[PDB]
RNA sequence: UCGUUGUUUUUUUCUG
């Protein structure tokens, strides 16, 4: 949940993305292109 | 005095860390976010560790 | 109209 990640406050309004929080949406845009090659070509290289 | 005293100038130099600025209590007051603990520094009330 | 909240991250020079 939020509370293990919470959202730190750079200055005031701006408030930052912890660490967890960018690494969990780069794994969640991986996994996701990882389902797009399967129905495109995926030359067992870009796969890999 | 049944003893004498050695008694004299001597040259004495004040220095920075005067009591006012080492003073703190904390009864309760801010906790880290994170943790829900007391926040850390005198400056914001700490709490001792 | 009680209520009423104030950053992290490093590095630094210091104190016992």
């Amino acid at each position: 949940p939020p509370q293990v990640r919470p959202s730190i406050a750079m200055d005031e309004t701006t408030q930052g993305q912890d660490d967890l929080t960018h690494k969990l949406s780069d794994i969640l845009k991986a996994n996701i292109n990882v389902q797009k090659l399967e129905m495109d070509g995926s030359p067992q290289h870009i796969i890999n | 005095l049944m003893a004498q005293v050695f008694f004299g100038p001597t040259y004495y130099q004040r220095l920075r860390h005067m009591v006012d600025d080492k003073i703190h209590a904390r009864a309760r007051g801010p906790v880290q976010v994170l943790t829900r603990q007391p926040v850390e520094g005198r400056s914001r009330d700490g709490g001792l560790r």
